[PDB]
């Protein structure tokens, strides 16, 4: 059937992919995160999501497995890569064809 | 004659749209002047090039 | 911190460097794809008509090039046309994963760019489509004007021809796979394709049409 | 049988021919299309195309949010209790989120607030529609001073008699405002 | 005409604030934006309309207050100065930045000269402010344009 | 990969669905060519209409109503005005109510126009198409002059009668459309009634009955269709409909075909409307009543309760008074309904959209009961579906 | 690399052929819609059948997930190779023929019969369900109108007491206009015309998906380069069947005396430099004036009919086209 | 395929005569002028499409006497 969880920064698969084509499975969960590359990512916070990501399957592993089940969790990394902005771990791409500034506009702190 | 914001004119010429109609200019600019225009229930303001326009006394 | 939201700096230098030759060549290719650009015939609420009446007569849409075509894989321009609730919200998406790799969408009317009236209390409207997918060309009016949805065209070609040929390794999206395990309990799936011969309507129950 | 597939074909042999000359006579006629980018179109006198401001006219009183559908125009205002009267500082409108319905320039007693008639507002960001005050503050585009396009006239503005607005060298709107001020 | 060669790109360095007249149905401005590009410029295309004052938006920081929709309170999110903020980041590797304002014809006359004066008094930072419309794409400063 | 089994093949008719009223999904399954079981999956275009309206006032919600029924506009606006006009007692000035009647009218055109558009497509002939948005276009810039809009988000309707009253070369306008596209509805007429192709695939083709087709609860030119004569404009007796003369059109065959000649002429009934309603306008002309308010400005005949556009002004805290209601006004897709029930407040407790278009569609799973895989766009086509009135 | 001159000037002729054919339809179409058409892009249109090919290059010809990989890339290059190789037959002009086979209106029915396995390992190798439905369908449909067509090519090589394309058209030379074959066979001319348009143009074809039958027909899962041998191949083969119309029945390069007045579809005056070369090209190309009156006759005759089902379209070529196509066969004898 | 003669008498002179024909007579021609408008274009095509960025039919610029 393959249940997913389609947003911008986060596309949650229920299956394990191989070599692109996705096969559903059961008990494994794909994550991409940025599939279009609007954050320049760095080697730190590309490893801090997998303390929420591990964490937020493993927390709610005792649900059902329904698409909004998927798309709770991939809820809550959305607003994980978001509070890594807003503590200024990552930033915005500019190679980006487009710029539209999905997740607030730069600004700076306390006036 | 010069059009201070606050003047009441009206439209004078005939090949526009905006035939006949009169209100209240605002917001005079370098080579322009924007009229709002008051007609029925929302009130349109539509700039002209600051002639044109008869005022009303 | 410094600054909320930072932008990341440009280590790469960006030699983007070329001849006459092949800037002559790389007109050729711009002009010919802002040019004849061909939509997907996409459209969910009231701003279809706004775009449907640009297809006809009074607005000819197929002045600037742009030939409808009605599935993702020959189209690559699609305009987001009315408004993406939850459902529709990945029906949406997959319409963008499966279109050639120069896609450009423009989000079109006030509920594609920020969910316009459904911002203040709808249980269920993606508010702005650049939540889901990246969006070239804005644009708001609730519906558009047919003279509008023109313009948003006119600014989409100026974006086109912007674009450079070597930097069309961007244009392909990038893997950054992980992979966990989880212990949900699957369930069956509700909407099997079954409505009339389903053995649920052909007679009323017991216990309940004595009364009846 | 041999009498037949050329009696039983002119039933539908012919009304092709009579289906051609009435497609082939569509060819003739002139060709009604409003090309957008060198004949603009001329809005009505009531189009609702985005607001324009007047600064020193909004005493905040916020009568724009509590009508609005969304409760859209921010307005940012002190109370400014050494003169003795509440006077704002900010206010804008976010383009985008604002739908153009037009219920502020309707409940407003002072005469503030009220549409222009642009409508090719298409930007690249959305951040970019959120309007100033001094930026929605700013001149309409009228599309009748501008050196390209020939804007052509709406129906329902054309003279009485006439459905197009095309080839239209003179002529006004269908109705006089005052003919019967010195008739009657 | 067809070909164009790399005049654009020391007209800008020469007078320091052009001002295109372009085709009103788009598609060929942005063939000087590559050119302009190519030789280490980078560009900023923001919106003319889009901008309040310029004073308090390219050189100052701006309060931009969010679409509060009456579930929110009045926030104001100061927005680094923009040209400022994007020539920092940029190194000086590259040249400058240009400021491709499109739909430029609604600005006043005095933010025509306020961008003419700015692109002198700030080193390595052009504007490139798109105003009009004309049968073939053809250029000139900002300082003959104000005084026209 | 696919294989061919002997199984009764199930397709999905996908969101994607590229037509001109909305989103559907029908799992439709086919049994080598007649269809045999069809599931309407709806509610992709669900934005919660009935929960944004316990939280906004009157005045705020006109511009959110005509998005239900969108293909026609002030509709939608009728029956949300008259939600409080109804049940306050508040009293409508005549010239108004002659005012809703042509605009009333002048959307059911528009409604019928783009009904016709996609379903003569559907159903073979692709070039009138073109040739119908054409005539859709006067009917907006008509629209355009009295409402800031063209088809939708008009706020033109309020509870004390209309907005602002119409332009000055208007009345004469309509009549020059009003009396040029009333030749044009006998021309679509002959298009499916003439050429024996068209009725080779509508006659018989998703046929009802009288008595299943009021049991399953049906309105408008699906129920007239099938031989009922039900139209709320004559029964209720509503905002003077009751001063023209007037048919409701029958044809009692059932078929695809008797939907056909019931919205063609329906049509052609509004026009009549329209032109009996200009000429029975209260004050005539507003070219013609501003210069007799001119003239005898003190106090006429003129500057009386009627004659006027509104009848008071209403503030923007108008509370809606206790009590319920369901006030109902033939759509051009069926009865459209609210159920509003409201507490003192200025914001009621419930508002309960009839959609004249989500209670024509259960038919359809029933309608696509033996028939082929070619007709079924032809059955989804003339329900006159727009999806957003069904989905909310 | 082509060292032959004619094999050169064929290529040309056959490629600048599809742009006209494409720029016809998007001119013809939107004539009969009261709207423009292409403007903006070269000076009316003519850079929209350059600029719409060009953008299928460079766009990324991505496969779906699970298909065949060596039957979705020979998919389109079965359907247009034997619509290009039978352009070998045309003899257009008076002092040019590519190759004088013995035979070539049997080679072209022959090669224009592998056009259905083209549709057949498109339609399974794109591997959806929507596509196995309407690759079988489109397969279907090239097979029923192809008995008709070469019984109308048999009764027109009776009168010719041969196949070759040069004495077909030798044939109608010596009458100039009384001696084309549409006078002798008028209801032979009318099976070839419906069924040639029932092959190749897009009123019979099921790719306009808004009877939704199907989800977009067979080529519903290509892009790119692999559609644009869908697209700007569909056209070729409207020329070719255009072309071979105003060879066999219509005399390719026959006319009578050219010394006319200024009525002539030419300018004004009698000699002028403007005339000698629209008589040369004439005198090189005189089947192409006659060639693009059916491209403009078939463009013409999509907004005429109404869209024909599928199950009326296969009731069309078995039930009408073929009786009608043997009893013209008779006729065309003595009986 | 003669060099330079003949092929310029088709490929360039004629060519540039019928775009000064098009801009000319396209919207006010008759309906005779537009059948016959559109054959010299299907057969000046590899003639036409040499000179095809060179011409621009944009409107002329107008004058703004109001
Ligand atoms: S904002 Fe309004 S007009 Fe635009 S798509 Fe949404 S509902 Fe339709
Ligand atoms: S509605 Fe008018 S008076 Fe009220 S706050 Fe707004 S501008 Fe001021
Ligand atoms: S335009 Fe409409 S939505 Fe926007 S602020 Fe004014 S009343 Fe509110």
């Amino acid at each position: 059937m393959l249940l997913k969880s389609t947003t911008r920064h986060v596309h949650i698969y229920a299956g394990h992919v191989v070599d692109g084509e996705v096969h559903p499975d059961t008990e494994t969960l794909t994550l991409n995160v940025d599939p279009d590359n609007e954050l320049e990512w760095n080697e730190a916070a590309l490893a801090k999501v997998e303390a929420k990501f591990r964490e937020l399957v493993a927390n709610a592993a005792g649900e059902d497995l329904t698409e909004y089940n998927l798309r709770r969790i991939g809820s809550d990394l959305e607003h994980f890569i978001r509070s890594l902005l807003m503590q200024g771990e990552i930033g915005y791409n500019l190679n980006s064809r487009v710029r539209n500034y999905s997740l607030g506009i730069p600004r700076v702190n306390h006036s | 004659m010069t059009i201070l914001p606050g003047m009441t004119v009206k439209v004078t010429n005939p090949n526009d749209t905006y035939y006949q109609f009169q209100g209240i200019v605002q917001r005079i600019t370098d080579g322009k002047v924007a009229v709002l225009f008051e007609g029925g229930n929302w009130d349109k303001l539509v700039t002209f090039q600051a002639s044109e326009l008869e005022p009303v006394v | 911190p410094a600054i909320l939201n930072p932008i990341a700096r440009p280590e790469v230098p960006q030699e983007l460097a070329e001849n006459i030759i092949l800037t002559s060549l790389n007109d050729v290719y711009d002009w010919a794809r802002l040019s004849s650009l061909w939509p997907l015939m996409y459209g969910t609420a009231c701003c279809f008509i706004e775009f449907a009446a640009m297809i006809g007569s009074r607005f000819d849409f197929d002045r600037f090039g742009l030939v409808p075509r009605n599935s993702p894989r020959q189209a690559d321009l699609i305009i987001t046309s009315g408004t993406i609730t939850m459902k529709m919200a990945p029906a949406l998406v997959r319409l963008y994963e499966q279109m050639p790799s120069p896609k450009y969408v423009i989000a079109m009317g006030a509920c594609t760019i920020t969910g316009g009236m459904f911002s203040s209390d709808s249980y269920s409207a993606v508010r702005g489509v650049d939540k889901l997918i990246p969006v070239d060309v804005y644009l708001p009016g609730c519906p558009p004007r047919p003279e509008a949805i023109m313009d948003a065209i006119v600014k989409l070609r100026k974006k086109i021809a912007n674009e450079h040929i070597n930097e069309r390794g961007n244009l392909a999206q990038t893997h950054r796979l992980f992979t966990a395990k989880h212990k949900m309990k699957p369930v069956p799936p509700i909407l099997t394709g079954q409505y009339l011969n389903a053995p649920s309507r052909q007679a009323p129950p017991p216990a309940l049409a004595a009364a009846m | 049988q041999i009498t037949n597939y050329a009696k039983e074909a002119v039933q539908s042999a012919k009304y092709i021919g009579q289906g051609l000359s009435v497609t082939f006579d569509h060819m003739r006629r002139r060709p009604i299309t409003v090309q957008y980018p060198y004949e603009k179109l001329i809005p009505s006198e009531r189009f609702r195309g985005r607001i324009h401001f007047e600064f020193d006219k909004c005493i905040a009183c916020e009568v724009c949010v509590r009508v609005c559908p969304i409760n859209l125009p921010v307005v940012d205002w002190v109370f400014n209790k050494e003169l003795k009267k509440k006077e704002l500082k900010h206010y804008s409108i976010d383009f985008g989120v604002c739908i153009f319905c037009a219920n502020c320039v309707e409940y407003c007693p002072t005469n503030c607030l009220s549409v222009t008639e642009e409508y090719e507002l298409a930007t690249y960001d959305r951040h970019e529609l959120n309007y100033d005050s001094v930026a929605m503050g700013r001149i309409p585009y009228k599309v009748t001073q501008d050196p390209m396009v020939t804007p052509i006239r709406e129906f329902a503005y054309l003279p009485a008699g006439v459905m197009s607005g095309h080839d239209l060298p003179a002529g006004a709107q269908r109705a006089g405002e005052r003919p019967e001020a010195i008739a009657n | 005409g067809l070909l164009a060669g790399y005049q654009f790109v020391k007209d800008l360095e020469s007078a320091g604030a052009l001002a295109l007249f372009v085709p009103p149905e788009g598609g060929f401005e942005g063939r000087y934006q590559r050119r302009l590009r190519s030789k280490g410029y980078t560009t900023l295309p923001m919106s003319a309309p889009g901008l309040g004052d310029l004073a308090a938006y390219l050189t100052q920081e701006h309060g931009i207050r969010p679409a509060h929709t009456g579930k929110e309170d009045i926030r104001v999110y100061f927005q680094p100065p923009l040209v400022t903020y994007h020539l920092e980041n940029l190194p000086p590797n590259a040249k400058g930045l240009v400021l491709w304002l499109i739909d430029g014809k609604r600005l006043s006359k005095q933010e025509f000269a306020y961008l003419a004066q700015l692109t002198q008094t700030l080193p390595k930072f052009k504007v490139v402010v798109e105003v009009g419309g004309d049968r073939v794409v053809r250029w000139e400063p900002l300082a003959d344009w104000v005084a026209a | 990969k696919i294989e061919t089994r002997t199984e009764p093949m199930v397709i999905n008719m996908g969101p994607h669905h590229p037509s001109m009223h909305g989103v559907l999904r029908l799992m439709v399954t086919l049994d080598g060519e007649d269809v045999i079981d069809c599931e309407p999956v709806i509610g992709y275009l669900h934005r919660g209409m009935e929960k944004i309206a316990e939280n906004r006032t009157n005045i705020m919600f006109i511009p959110y109503v005509s998005r239900w029924d969108y293909a026609a506009g002030m509709f939608n606006e009728a029956v949300t005005v008259n939600a409080p006009e109804k049940l306050a007692g508040i009293p409508v000035p005549k010239r108004a109510s002659y005012i809703r009647v042509i605009m009333l009218e002048l959307n059911r055109i528009a409604n019928h126009l783009l009904w016709l558009g996609p379903f003569l497509a559907d159903v073979g002939a692709q070039t009138p198409f073109f040739y119908i948005f054409r005539e859709r276009e006067y009917i907006y810039d008509l629209f355009e002059a009295a409402t800031g809009m063209r088809f939708i988000n008009n706020n033109y309707f309020r509870i004390g009668g209309v907005a602002a009253d119409l332009t000055y070369g208007w009345v004469t306008k309509c009549r020059d459309f009003c009396d040029y596209f009333l030749p044009k509805v006998d021309e679509y007429e002959r298009l499916i009634t003439n050429n024996p192709i068209f009725v080779r695939r509508l006659q018989g083709v998703g046929k009802i009955s009288r008595e299943e087709a009021i049991n399953w609860g049906l309105s408008g030119p699906m129920l007239r269709a099938s031989g009922v004569k039900w139209d709320l404009r004559k029964v209720d007796h509503y905002e003077c409909y009751d001063d023209f003369d007037w048919d409701v059109p029958v044809a009692t065959e059932g078929d695809c075909l008797a939907r056909y000649i019931v919205r063609i002429q329906e049509m052609r009934e509004s026009v009549k409307i329209i032109r009996q309603a200009l000429d029975g306008l209260p004050g005539g002309p507003y070219e013609n009543l501003e210069a007799k308010r001119m003239l005898e400005g003190a106090k006429s005949e003129w500057n009386g309760f009627d004659y006027q556009y509104i009848g008071k002004k209403l503030s923007p805290t108008f509370k809606i008074p206790k009590g319920e209601h369901y006030v109902r006004v033939e759509s051009g897709k069926g009865e459209l309904g609210i159920y509003l029930i409201g507490d003192d407040n200025v914001f009621p407790w419930r508002w309960k959209i009839r959609p004249p278009d989500f209670n024509n569609l259960q038919v359809l799973p029933q309608l696509l009961k033996g028939m082929k895989v070619a007709d079924i766009v032809a059955i989804l086509g003339s329900i006159d579906v727009i999806m957003g009135s069904v989905d909310r | 690399l082509w060292l032959p001159l004619p094999m050169l000037m064929m290529l040309i002729v056959a490629t600048v052929g599809v742009l006209v054919a494409v720029w016809l339809e998007r001119k013809i179409s939107a004539a009969v819609q009261q709207r423009i058409g292409p403007e903006y892009i070269g000076p009316l249109g003519i850079l929209a059948p350059l600029a719409d090919g060009l953008k299928l290059i460079f766009k990324e010809d991505v496969l779906p997930a699970n298909s065949d990989r060596w039957l979705f890339t020979l998919g389109p290059a079965v359907v247009v190779i034997p619509v290009f190789l039978s352009y070998i037959i045309v003899p257009f002009g008076q002092n040019l023929l590519i190759s004088n086979l013995a035979m070539g209106v049997f080679l072209w029915i022959a090669l224009s019969s592998i056009a259905p396995i083209g549709l057949l390992m498109a339609g399974y190798a794109s591997n959806n369900k929507y596509s196995l439905l309407g690759g079988l369908r489109a397969a279907a449909q090239s097979i029923s109108y192809e008995i008709p067509l070469a019984l109308a090519v048999l009764a027109v090589a009776m009168m010719s007491n041969g196949l070759g394309t040069v004495e077909i058209v030798e044939q109608q030379s010596q009458y100039g206009i009384l001696s084309w074959n549409v006078w002798r066979q008028p209801i032979g001319f009318l099976v070839f015309w419906i069924a040639a348009l029932a092959e190749c143009e897009r009123l019979p074809f099921d790719l306009p998906e808004a009877e939704e039958e199907l989800v977009a027909g067979y080529q519903t899962e290509y892009a790119g380069m692999k559609f644009a041998l869908f697209y700007l191949g569909a056209y070729v083969n409207l020329v070719l069947s255009a072309l071979l119309v105003s060879v066999l029945y219509f005399g390719g390069w026959s006319f009578p005396i050219p010394l006319e007045t200024i009525a002539n579809l030419l300018g004004v005056s009698e000699t002028n430099p403007f005339l000698q070369i629209a008589f040369a090209v004439l005198g090189i190309t005189m089947t192409l004036i006659k060639a693009y009156f059916f491209v403009f006759l078939a463009i013409l005759l999509r907004w005429t009919v109404p869209r024909v089902r599928i199950d009326q379209l296969l009731d069309l070529g078995w039930k009408f086209l073929l009786p009608v196509g043997l009893v013209n066969l008779l006729l065309t004898a003595g009986l | 395929g003669v060099y330079g003669a003949l092929a310029g008498l088709y490929l360039l002179v004629v060519p540039a005569i019928v775009y000064a024909y098009l801009n000319a007579r396209w919207y006010v021609a008759s309906s005779f002028e537009r059948a016959f408008m559109y054959f010299l274009v299907t057969f000046f095509f590899p003639g036409l499409l040499l000179l095809a960025p060179f011409i621009n039919f944009r409107p002329q610029p107008r004058s703004l006497n109001s």
